[PDB]
């Protein structure tokens, strides 16, 4: 079993976790690339595999307390970058990718927090460092 | 005209192709109208062809366009529709095979082919037309 | 010309097909018109014919273009829509029937057929226009 | 010409038509041109009628083509859009109506109609050009 | 030549129209050009004109065609978009306005219009051009 | 942590929050401009970044309550405009961005509040006062 | 605060709300017409503003009890109108729009009520008596 | 108030309630076919009103409880008609109007009914006798 | 009143029910083919009937309990037949259609069942014995 | 009746299980070449059957223990193979199928799990041991 | 030719040009063919701008041009894309700017305009072809 | 013709290109044909190349067409599908290799280019056609 506080996204500014980060997921991605030829040997679907891009994204929900890391991502979003990005599995090990910021939200109510999510796309091509 | 191999085995879905009839025809403004043709046979006729896979398989198939290709061979062409007749009607089809078993010599119609990348392994080309020449 | 079969029982939903005209026409450029009709007949002219089953119908309809076809053989068609009047005008339409029945007998209005295949079993083919020749 | 019907009752949303005019035209490449019309009156000009019933519609409307149509006689045309003026310029229309109530004698604009099945009981055909001919 | 009215008061969104110019133009093949105006004027040319509104409004509006049209009258037409000057250069407009405040005497640039029926009440008909001629 | 009474949206007549502000969230989007070109370290999705068009959208709901403010943003709607709208983040600062009123809703039961919902998007450049 | 009972949607025969009005919702909207150019001082999107068409859209719920009002209803929809329709606002004030009849439904079960749906739209320009 | 036991769809073979009836929703419809001209008063949308269509459906739920007048529905359904059908509003009166018999569906559970859907659609004009 | 339980789809080998049956549901279906011609009494939508295409929907859920009937439908997707399938309603009678197994999937939890779902719909025209 | 925990998804590296596998769910399709023709005994639809191309499609829920099995699957992702896997049936058998890993994804809370998901879908022929 | 002023501000995301070569070419049928081209330049050929703004930008819009336009006038452009040189090759660009800082001196191609109204403030116009003419 | 640079290594999915040949064909009416020959080679022709990547890319893609383009240098093509034989028939392809490992030096099939702007920073242009001269 693994803890869920160990999973950690990070930015970069040297990398450090965001403040609220009541809920993320990191989530990869393939189109599958249909390569189905008329012969099959009982007309199965057949796709290629290696053809396909494969993609990452980062869903971090939280609650607003103001840090140094959550201003960086609002400079990021203004001065709209593609820095390097970093998600910890707890016993797997870090991504270490280049993401970009794509649709930030910050939300309150009249009685609740201020709370955000915090969507991020891959941009580049990612790693794993065991 | 060669005896080289049938094809590259993938063909997509959309691999269209009927007998050509040559059909001269007068078409009387009065009304009817009288037609012969000259073949006594029917040149098949087959179309859109379709390769996918990988890119090697792509290779073949680019020099098989070329190599034993150029225009005018024959590279034995497989039907997914010795002497075959039809006997559906009290007519008769008697139409000759001078290949074995459905394999209808033929050549490309085509003064280039078209291959294109749609990703790192994904190599397509959209039609290679053929009319089965004797 | 045949008196062979009706055709395959399957047609698809867009079976188009409409009686013709030459009926040439002056449009006097100044008034009213005055027009011509030399046919006192109609070509009842149906298209858009598509066959849709399995491979094994493939084999009996590819031939049937070939066998009892050729070009320029009757095989008498079936509309979906002896002599046939039609009295819902004071006037008349009392068209001939040579064939029993609505049976009205044609040729394809093509030099080539395009059979497809759409998947492991399916066969089709978009298009068979017909104009009944006499 | 005749007097013989109206129409079938149907008909589909889209049924277009409005007058035409001669409009002979100079177009000189300076600038202003002069024009003139040798009509004195408009064709009217429908067009895209469409009938959509069951199949009992459809025999009593091939043959609306056919028995009193030709092409050459007049089956007076409603409008959805004895003398009749309008009045909403201080010109005036003044446009006679020799059938009695917008009825607009007509011809259709076709040599041929072409009916579609679109299932066990849906008959079609997608225009019926008309340009009422005095 | 009329001064009647402007138009209908309905326009759909998507009414163009842009002044033109004859200009013809050589265009030296081996350097820059040299091309000549003769209008000193622009044809303001608007199109795409669209009426939609009930079926009570339609029948003022196919008449308008048709009763103070007829091909060759002026009906001024009003621009969504006595001498106007554009100062916005140091160069000058300086155009002229024959009627006034933007009414832009024109001509329909059709032989005929085509009024659609859409809905028990819909009057639709796709375009009216004009090029406003003196 | 931020209260979330404290972000607070507010309109120009000189700034006020308008009157039932029960739920309000500033979201922002980019529309991740793909530039994936047929070279890739691993056939991964490649993306340009700063090239993306960069928006934002208010989403306030609140219960009716007539105020000035709230009267104002019926004077926005039916003059359309596109004024100045600002809204404070907790501990990062106010927003001051040009907005529309792009659909706003009254609402009431047979039981229940006058409530309604505001929605906003961004309209012009935004801002950040730190 | 403002009651829910008091906001009222009421027909013309002088104006009479209708007898079930359970929920009841004007729903105003504007298109939003994106004028977005290559210049905008951060890639921001841009927009027009009073060139969007405007809208409102009113559902109204409630128990079939049957009323004069009711039956006008009925009446609207078969002999189709677009009469004025009048909807208030508790410290506001009324709207007095021009709607059609769009869409009602009649609705009953086994055991619960005679209940009605009843939706409208704008078909015209609207008003406010403040 | 009005109860919903009062409310009945009804078939021919002379009109019958079908047996299972559990819930039932006549639901009327117009397409608003918007005449929105460049001239408006404020920019706002113009409808015309009786140019649209109108249609009305009916879904019928209940537990599948044989009778002749769910055979007849069955009848109704293989050999495809449009019958006159007709539906009470309690106060209101009846519809009587031409129906087809859209979609139909029996279902039932390891430990529940044997229940139905029927789902029905206006074929022609309609009535109600106040 | 009817029980759930007495419903029962069944396959062929002579006709036996599935093991696990938790939920099944046949569901018949028409495209209702618009037939609008401009005139209609009140503008009402008018419709054809009988030229509509008809058809039957199977979906079954159940638990995997191994039987011979439910190899058998594994035997029938693998090797992809039509083949006649029977469905009883309980005091209406069977319906005996030629139905395909369209789409089937098996599922497990880490705690629950082995359950199945099993869709089917029409392929041949159907039967009812009463 | 069979244990859901029975039913097991499991990779190649000679097969093993993956780790958290709390819900799993083989999934088989088809779709459904309509060969409808004019001629049908009541205008039912008529299909095809063994035309259709058949497809499976699996997807595995679990809680993110590190094992060679969990590291095989990132490994398979990465490096973009097509395969061979198997599912256990109880008591029908494996199915041995060749499969790609269209979409994985792990997630992680403030307080919960490292969850996993992982999608996949057929590559190829499948089988049956019985 | 003038130099009056840039251009309104606003251009929609497609405004596309490129430098255009006469290149006169032979292509022999046997095989490789030899070419020249006679500018020693490439005219620049920037094509398909629009202009969306409000109707206050439209009126000095439609008489830029106009009154500075006519056809044949210069209105420097502004490139989103006093002698530059391109390094990126051992050969050179080495292309003039007879205007400061990319202002690429043009003229429309297109004899007349075509502007739209899309709601009660839109102002569009789908295309302004130019080519600068030296 | 130059040695210069492969290209910018942008290519996008699509980039599609075949060899060619004239083959030049009689189709002998009455039976079979017979067919020449005359290249002992293929014109590799690749076609719908498409440059995306940011806007500082752009400005050493649009002069790559002028600078060390013109429209007659060579600009070597890397193709992402000494001499090279193909062994996969008993027939062989034998086809030279001027320029080493693929590199096949072309010319673009151009008068102009067309570059276009998606975003504040994208550049797209939809094909620039090659041909390989030799």
């Amino acid at each position: 079993a693994q803890n869920g506080k160990d999973l950690l996204i990070k930015l970069d500014l040297q990398f450090e976790t965001i403040a609220g980060l009541r809920a993320t997921r990191i989530s990869f991605n393939a189109e599958t690339v249909d390569v189905t030829s008329l012969e099959s040997q009982g007309g199965w679907r057949e796709l290629l595999g290696g053809a396909g891009v494969r993609s990452a994204s980062i869903s971090g929900a939280g609650v607003f307390k103001d840090a140094d890391t959550d201003e960086r991502a609002r400079q990021i979003f203004f001065d709209g970058e593609v820095p390097e990005f970093q998600v910890i599995i707890p016993d797997f090990g870090i991504v270490q990718g280049p993401f970009m910021i794509t649709s930030i939200d910050y939300a309150g109510s009249h009685n609740g927090e201020a709370s955000y999510e915090l969507a991020m796309a891959s941009a580049g091509a990612l790693s794993f460092t065991a | 005209a060669f005896h080289e191999v049938r094809f590259p085995a993938n063909l997509s879905f959309g691999s269209v192709g009927g007998p050509e009839r040559r059909t001269e025809i007068v078409t009387l403004s009065s009304g009817h109208e009288e037609r012969n043709s000259p073949w006594a046979h029917s040149r098949r006729h087959y179309d859109a062809g379709v390769g996918l896979r990988s890119l090697d398989d792509v290779e073949r198939l680019i020099a098989f366009f070329e190599a034993r290709g150029g225009q005018l061979h024959g590279f034995r062409w497989k039907d997914w529709a010795g002497i075959v007749s039809f006997n559906e009607p009290p007519p008769q089809g008697a139409r000759v095979t001078a290949g074995f078993e459905f394999d209808v010599p033929v050549r490309f119609d085509t003064d280039r082919i078209a291959v294109s990348v749609q990703s790192f392994q994904a190599g397509d080309l959209p039609q290679v037309p053929v009319v089965e020449v004797r």
